[PDB]
RNA sequence: UUGUAAUUGGAAUGAGUACAAUGUAAAUACCUUAACGAGGAACAAUUGGAGGGCAAGUCUGGUGCCAGCAGCCG
RNA sequence: GUCGACGUACUUCAUAGGAUCA
């Protein structure tokens, strides 16, 4: 049977070490991107 | 109904000249007087792997595991992935799977899993520069082989990608009747977690065995560190003597033991190169099985290769009796007018056989 | 249409005959395949490459018979020079003198 | 889960499709 | 003359496509290969690899247009006239 | 800066470099990386001389989080002043400012590349490549040749490069000769540069020259010191015997009316050793 | 241009060629028999009273023809005749005019390869007016030439005189098929095939009385072999046409019974060195090798271990450094690298031959060059089976087309034996071992244009592939714009449809024709030819799908 | 007062068949002509081009119900 | 050898201007 939406996402194991490695190769070079004060 | 076979002599020919013909064979008799008998776990292994590539392929392995009735299917090919078990490297399991690879309705897209290196087994270097370019010239236009990662024994770790992107109805009609001239020397000395002083004494070793030769000898240095080196420390060369007129590869391939001189392997490795020459016609003895199995194969029109009779041991004779079991296949074998040597020429008719499993 | 290629031109070998003897009285003021010449040329300019390599070995050897150091030498770079500095008489004072 | 990999095998469909039409067209051309 | 080497667009998901009439020959004088327009996808079943198909002047870059395939018109066998000889 | 946008002329680059998968390659003039990728995903490692750092960081950025980020290396500097590690291939889009050193330098790299493409401009690709009795026969063809051997890959165009530039380009192949063959650079050099001020002129009139006369007479003086004969030194003690001796060389040799343009390697070759014979040495 | 087809190989003996099967097929009552017995007496001068079964004669120097008559009203036989007939002799009623039957058989030969047909109209003596009897022809000859090509040869043959045809007429025949060349067929060329002219029961009567006639029997067969050399060694997978598969368990060749003058000549003269019809049914190590007894060890000491060792043996490392501490010996192999310079310019020649020799070694057009590769191989076979001996080239290629052979089945139904009819011919094929196998068949049909009715999904076909006729149940499917494999109800009216049916596999490209009746008490008076395709793909499985919708409010 | 007829009435005729005669060296044919020869006049004119419309059908894309491709397949 | 020059055969880029209206 087709379906019509996409389907919700699940968290497996390997999506938050994919996410764990992300945030931690954002931060060993300090690459934030946060709003500057003016 | 069964062509039978005793023993496992030859256990992967058998497998794949059934495969290619599509006969029905029987191996019987595996090892039984030894102390565990039956199959080997790396037997299995590579049952496995022939089942992966095929499909409505048959196995029947007997209780006690001496006897295996093998009916081929149709070769499909595909991607899959195979672990190679310790007992054996992943030239063990890729050197059957070049037979196949050709005339497969899928390409062949095959990652080993191993130890990568052997005393006894073909190494990733004689594969890739030993048997495809034999492939090659017989039709096989593109096909590779990459080390992602080197695995030494004994913990290997090691990982390599086979790509066979050419299919072929069959191979073409070989037509070589000449001794093809040598012009240069390569080679590749590699090692794994070690330092790069063994691999330059390797190069050392070698080059001072060939240097009164009258070719160019130029070997490359493969020093593997770090997290594809594998899990081992490991070291071997393999050196190859090219003719880029008809581009014809003769090889000697050699690893090293823990605590055994690099240059020695080096040397020993050189000798082992020259002796293959000597005893060589067209192809060396280690190639000489595959161009024998890829004249059966071609076209229904004979092919010539010419063989010295150096290359004419137990272990020819041997390969040609399970060809004509197979096959009904005989090769014919005339002198040389030439008084220099003493070589022969190998004359196989081929078998008609085709490609069939690919679609149109 | 005098000389054209014809279709079989050994069954008319007389004929051909008297073409040729045609020609050599007709031209007589001026008397008075791709793959084989190319391989022709490529020979004649591999056989004299071959010998231009020997020949520099040879030079090149008896080169070796005949070497030293270039430090002190002057270069010809100062060919264009034509006037030095009382620097450079300085410095090349002290060569000498260190040379004796 | 079946829904997930129905989308997911589907991806890869559309995405070597659309790739290999375009070799395809690229070489007539 | 050529020779039908493959149907490049035999598997474009579009029916009747542009791309779906083309098919890849082999000029058999000099060996060079070219591409060639098919009436239609109905006739392109028809034409099957390795056939002697007669090009005709005519996606740009596709100049040849097949007219007969096995000696036998196409036109003849998409009016249901006469069978492909094999 | 001109920035290359053409994808098929960099293919063919990366793939006419022919790089094994054991090679490591210098990358000269990195940019913004697209020969960087492709040659990172056919090689061991790649070692990158970058003169700016904003490129350098962009090129990280680029490779950051990818399978081949282990592998690439990158040096900030000069490329002249730097000092390079091992490399087997060199593949550069560099300015063309420093093209004839960076030829000279990868000649003289203690382990010279087997192999390098390299991207000049027409004219100087040409002077490469030019063979004896060309036109643009030159001193860096001569060379060049000696040490190494140049040929011609392709052209490449104005259209290729945003903004254009005013001169066209090629890219040539370097593959320096292994083993090196045995003759002083210096000397081999020196007698280029007296021979080829005029290279359309006799080779004699070539060594008429006064300055070359003081040149060639103050080294044999000084040759004839290192072998420890005494002499004189005035300025002009000895211009009459190497005026004679270069006459003899000359003539002997039957290089004297010969056009250095028109002289090939080995017609060099000759007259150097003469020279060494009769004890002239030029550098 | 016209000149330029697809390269291929034509495998006909370079010497001894076999008999060109001339097959006569019409409707009932037409003249087939009274054509045969006029050809026969026109290049033999004797009468044959009674044909049956394939007949023999020499048609000139070094010509045969083999003559077998279709029985009219067999479908099943026109089939298996159509896939090996060298030549057809079409009758048609000139009278009557075309039937059914001659134009089911060309479009059968024409879906499993054409081979030579020859229109030959009869009966026109019926006729009444010159004018009719011209109109008549024009049409006849025009309709004929769609089927077959424009311009075909058509022969008249007005009326029948003591059993014979009209000298004259018979005389143009018999010359047109003398110097006829035939086309290489892919079939034909890649498989071994004989017509059986005799057949014969080897069965002992004894075991015939002790366990009943219900034992199977052992039967051997005599005939011309054609296509491909058959192989020498027993075992070969053999099917003979509506009877089944078998494995030769004999094979030998005999003389020719029927040699051709310029053979007798030859032999005779051989001789000196030291019949026109036939209607029966009417120490060496290449030795050592192949010695299993002798072991392999035992045969290399004699003219003087296994694969898994990748690593050929070598000699000691001591011993092969002390071997190779010189270069020499192996010199020959390694490149080099006043009278002296013609010494060094032989040398240099040799060297440049080696180096740039195979870049630099013409034909006008591409096809001559392929012609010229394929030439080429087999004037490579015929030198190399001229130096073999007889014995050995036997063992090599097997028997080559042209050999008059004995065959030996066991196994074989007796209901062969009993129900043995010489009109209807025996056609034996060789099979590859793709027709061995058995599977799902993919492939591209199409209702024919000429049959009534549209075809059903699970409506039974009996289907004509390769050697071999069988019945299964084929489902046709559609590509839904090459998403999924949808099952379809009927085959499109006037196109082509994808088609799955289980069956003996073949490889690709092989057409097939399918037909829906075969017993002549069903033929009615339609068309029999139903479908007509070729098969696309061979596997084992086959993933059809059809639409199931929910229905609710 | 326009268009459509597997509606309908009885008159005409040759394509073809054919006594015969003419034709021709003998024939075929033409020109003549007894007797047959018409409603689907099935005694069944062709070759190209343009434009539609139809579905509980199929594919692709997305500022919802839409658009494109196309549709012998529901 | 993705070599140079020439010969031959093709591809491609440069088309809008005036007047009225909104
Ligand atoms: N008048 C006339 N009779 C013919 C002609 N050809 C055949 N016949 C007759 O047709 C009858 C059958 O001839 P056959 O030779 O038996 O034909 P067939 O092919 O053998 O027929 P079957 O064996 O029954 O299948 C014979 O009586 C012949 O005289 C012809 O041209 N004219
Ligand atoms: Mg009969
Ligand atoms: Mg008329």
């Amino acid at each position: 049977f087709d379906r019509t939406a996409k389907p919700v996402p699940v968290i497996t194991s390997e999506v938050t070490e994919s996410l764990e490695d992300m945030i931690r190769r954002r931060i060993q070079d300090s690459n934030f991107d946060d709003l500057q004060r003016r | 109904k069964y062509t039978t076979f005793q023993g496992s002599q030859n256990f992967r020919l058998r497998i794949v000249l059934a495969t290619l013909s599509g006969k029905p064979i029987k191996i019987e008799k595996i090892r039984s007087g030894d102390l565990n008998p039956g199959l080997k776990d790396y037997e299995v292994s590579f049952l496995r792997l022939i089942e992966s590539v095929t499909n409505g392929s048959v196995i029947e392995i007997s209780y006690t595991g001496t006897t295996v009735i093998y009916r081929p299917g149709i070769i499909v090919g595909g991607a899959s992935t195979h672990i190679c078990p310790s007992s054996k490297p992943v030239g063990y399991f890729v050197e059957p799977m070049l037979y196949l690879a050709p005339f497969s309705k899928k390409k062949f897209s095959i990652l080993f899993k191993g130890i990568t290196a052997s005393h006894n087994d073909a190494g990733i270097e004689a594969i890739k520069w030993g048997l495809m370019p034999v492939m090659e010239k017989f039709g096989v236009r593109e096909c590779a082989l990459h080390t992602l990662k080197r695995g030494s024994p004994p913990l290997g770790g090691g990982e390599v990608h086979l790509v066979v992107d050419s299919l072929i109805a069959q191979p073409i009609t070989m037509h070589e009747i000449d001794r093809p001239i040598i012009s240069s020397i390569t080679g590749v000395a590699y090692s794994t977690r070690v330092s790069p002083s063994l691999v330059n004494r390797m190069i050392d070793g070698a080059k001072k065995v060939l240097k009164n030769l009258q070719c160019e000898v130029n070997i490359t240095a493969d020093v593997w560190r770090g997290e594809n080196s594998g899990k081992s420390p490991g070291w071997g060369i393999t050196l190859v003597a090219q003719s880029k007129q008809k581009g014809w590869s003769y090889f000697a391939e050699d690893i090293g033991d823990a605590g055994s001189i690099p240059e020695e392997l080096g040397e020993k490795v050189a000798c082992q190169l020259l002796e293959e020459i000597s005893k060589s016609a067209a192809v060396g003895r280690n190639q000489l099985p595959l161009a024998i199995v890829y004249m059966v194969i071609g076209k229904e029109d004979i092919g010539r290769l010419r063989i010295n009779k150096e290359q004419i041991d137990e272990r020819f004779i041997i390969l040609l009796r399970d060809i004509k079991k197979i096959f009904n296949t005989e090769v014919f074998l005339k002198p040389v007018d030439e008084a220099d040597n003493e070589d022969m020429i190998a004359t196989i008719k081929g078998i008609g056989f085709t490609n069939t499993s690919k679609k149109i | 249409g005098t000389y054209r290629k014809r279709f079989n031109e050994k069954a008319r070998s007389g004929h051909m005959a008297k073409l040729k003897e045609l020609k050599r009285i007709r031209n007589k003021q001026f008397t008075r395949s791709k793959v084989s010449r190319l391989k022709k040329k490529r020979l004649d300019k591999f056989i004299e490459h071959q010998l231009k390599r020997e020949e520099r070995k040879t030079i090149i050897g008896k080169l070796q018979d005949y070497k030293i150091d270039t430090s002190l030498l002057t270069s010809s770079k100062r060919l264009g020079e034509g006037r030095q500095t009382k620097k450079e008489e300085f410095k090349e004072a002290l060569s000498l003198e260190r040379q004796g | 889960f079946e829904a997930r990999q129905r989308i997911e095998e589907k991806n890869k469909e559309s995405s070597d499709y659309h790739a290999k039409m375009a070799h395809i067209v690229n070489t007539i051309n | 003359k050529g020779i039908v080497l493959e149907k490049l667009g035999i598997e474009s998901k579009q029916p009747n496509s542009a791309i779906r009439k083309c098919v890849r020959v082999q000029l058999i004088k000099n060996g060079k290969k070219v591409t060639a327009f098919v009436p239609n996808d109905g006739c392109l079943n028809f034409v099957d690899e390795n056939d002697e198909v007669l090009l005709a002047g005519f996606i740009p870059g596709v100049r040849f247009k097949v007219v007969k395939v096995s000696g036998v018109s196409l036109l003849a066998l998409w009016k249901e006239k006469k069978e492909k000889p094999r | 800066q001109h920035i290359l946008k053409n994808p098929l002329v960099a293919q063919g680059i990366v793939d006419k470099a022919q790089i094994r998968p054991s090679d490591v390659v210098l990358e000269v003039g990195p940019g913004t990386g697209n020969l960087t990728v492709r040659i990172l995903e056919q090689a061991k490692n790649v070692v990158a001389v970058e003169m700016d750092p904003r490129m350098a960081a962009e090129l990280t950025k680029r490779v950051r989080g990818t399978p081949v980020e282990k592998k690439l290396e990158i040096m900030l500097g000069d490329f002249m002043k730097t000092e390079l590690p091992y490399f087997d291939i060199c593949i550069s889009n560099t300015p063309y400012q420093i093209s004839s050193p960076l030829v000279f330098k990868l000649i003289n790299q203690p382990r010279p590349p087997r192999v390098s493409i390299l991207m000049f401009q027409r004219e100087f690709a040409l002077r490469l490549l030019a063979r004896p009795g060309d036109s643009l026969y030159c001193r860096l063809s001569a060379n060049v040749q000696m040490w190494a051997n140049v040929t011609h890959i392709m052209k490449v165009g104005k259209n290729n490069f945003r903004p254009p530039p005013q001169v066209e380009s090629s890219v040539v192949r370097l593959e320096i000769k292994n083993p090196r063959p045995q003759v002083d650079y210096n000397e081999w050099d020196g007698l280029l540069r007296i021979v080829f001020v005029r290279k359309n002129r006799t080779i004699s009139a070539g060594f008429k020259s006064t300055t070359v006369m003081d040149i060639l007479e103050k080294n044999y003086k000084t040759f004839l010191a290192m072998n420890n004969e005494m002499v004189d030194d005035t300025k002009g003690s000895m211009h009459d015997v190497v005026k004679e001796k270069i006459d003899t060389v000359l003539k002997e040799t039957d290089l004297g009316d010969k056009r250095a343009g028109k002289c090939d390697q080995n017609d060099f070759l000759r007259l150097l050793y003469a020279f060494h014979q009769v004890g002239i040495h030029f550098s | 241009e016209r000149k330029l087809h697809v390269p291929m190989v034509d495998r006909t003996p370079e010497d001894d060629p076999p008999p060109f099967i001339v097959a006569v097929v019409g409707p009932p009552g037409t003249g087939k028999t009274t054509l045969i017995r006029s050809l026969v007496r026109r290049m033999t001068k004797s009468t044959l009273n009674d044909i049956q079964g394939p007949i023999t004669v020499v048609s000139g120097k070094h010509r045969r023809l083999t003559f077998l008559e279709c029985p009219a009203d067999d479908l099943n036989a026109m089939i298996d005749i159509a896939k090996i007939a060298d030549l057809v002799l079409l009758l048609i009623d000139g009278n009557f005019g075309f039937e059914m039957e001659t134009m089911e058989f060309l479009n059968i030969a024409q879906h499993h390869g054409m081979p030579r047909v020859l229109g030959v109209a009869t009966h026109l003596d019926l006729f009444k007016s010159q004018s009719t009897l011209r109109a008549s022809k024009k049409r006849l000859k025009h309709r004929f030439w769609t089927e077959v090509y424009q311009g075909a040869k058509l022969f008249y043959l007005s009326g029948v005189i003591n059993g014979r045809y009209p000298d004259r007429e018979i005389l143009n025949l018999s010359r047109f098929i003398s110097v006829m060349k035939f086309r290489p067929l892919k079939w034909r060329n890649e498989h071994p095939y004989m017509l059986a002219d005799r057949f014969t029961d080897l069965t002992h009567p004894e075991l015939i009385e002790t366990q009943g006639l219900q034992i199977d029997r052992k039967v051997a067969i005599y005939g011309y072999l054609h296509g491909t050399p058959l192989p020498s060694a027993p075992g070969t997978r053999v099917h003979i046409a509506g009877v089944g598969d078998f494995s030769v368990a004999q094979i030998e060749k005999l003389p020719d019974p029927c040699p051709t003058p310029f053979y007798q000549q030859k032999l005779d003269d051989f001789e000196r060195e030291k019949k026109l019809i036939y209607a029966p049914m009417s120490w060496n190590i290449g030795k050592l090798i192949y010695m299993d007894n002798i072991s392999p060890e035992e045969c290399i000491r004699r003219w003087r271990v296994d694969l898994e060792k990748f690593v050929p043996y070598f000699d000691t490392f001591e011993k092969l450094a002390k071997k190779w501490k010189s270069v020499d010996a192996i010199k020959e192999r390694f490149l080099g690298a006043r009278e002296m310079n013609a010494a060094k310019k032989e040398k240099l020649r040799a060297q440049f031959e080696i180096e740039e020799g195979e870049n630099f070694k013409e034909y006008d057009t591409w096809y001559e060059l392929q012609k010229a590769k394929i030439s080429k191989q087999l004037e490579i076979n015929n030198i190399e089976y001229q130096e073999m001996t007889p014995e050995q080239r036997q063992r090599i290629e097997g028997f080559k087309a042209g050999s008059y052979v004995r065959i030996v089945f066991e196994k074989v139904p007796m209901e062969f034996v009993k129900n043995f009819n010489p009109k209807f011919p025996i056609v034996m094929g060789g099979l590859l071992p793709t027709e061995i196998k058995f599977g799902i068949v993919k492939a591209r049909l199409r209702r024919h244009r000429w049959h009534k009715k549209i075809l059903k999904t699970n409506d039974p076909l009996v289907l004509s592939l390769g050697w071999r006729r069988f019945q299964t149940l084929p489902i046709y499917t559609t590509t839904d714009s090459r998403t999924r494999t949808r099952m379809l109800k009927y085959t499109p009216e006037h196109t082509y449809c994808n088609a799955a049916f289980y069956g003996p596999l073949c490889s690709p490209n092989t057409p097939f024709c399918g037909v829906q009746i075969v017993a002549n008490s069903d033929t009615g008076n339609g068309f029999r030819i139903a479908a007509t395709g070729i098969v696309e793909e061979i596997d084992v499985n086959i993933e059809i799908v059809k639409k199931l919708k929910l229905v609710g409010f």
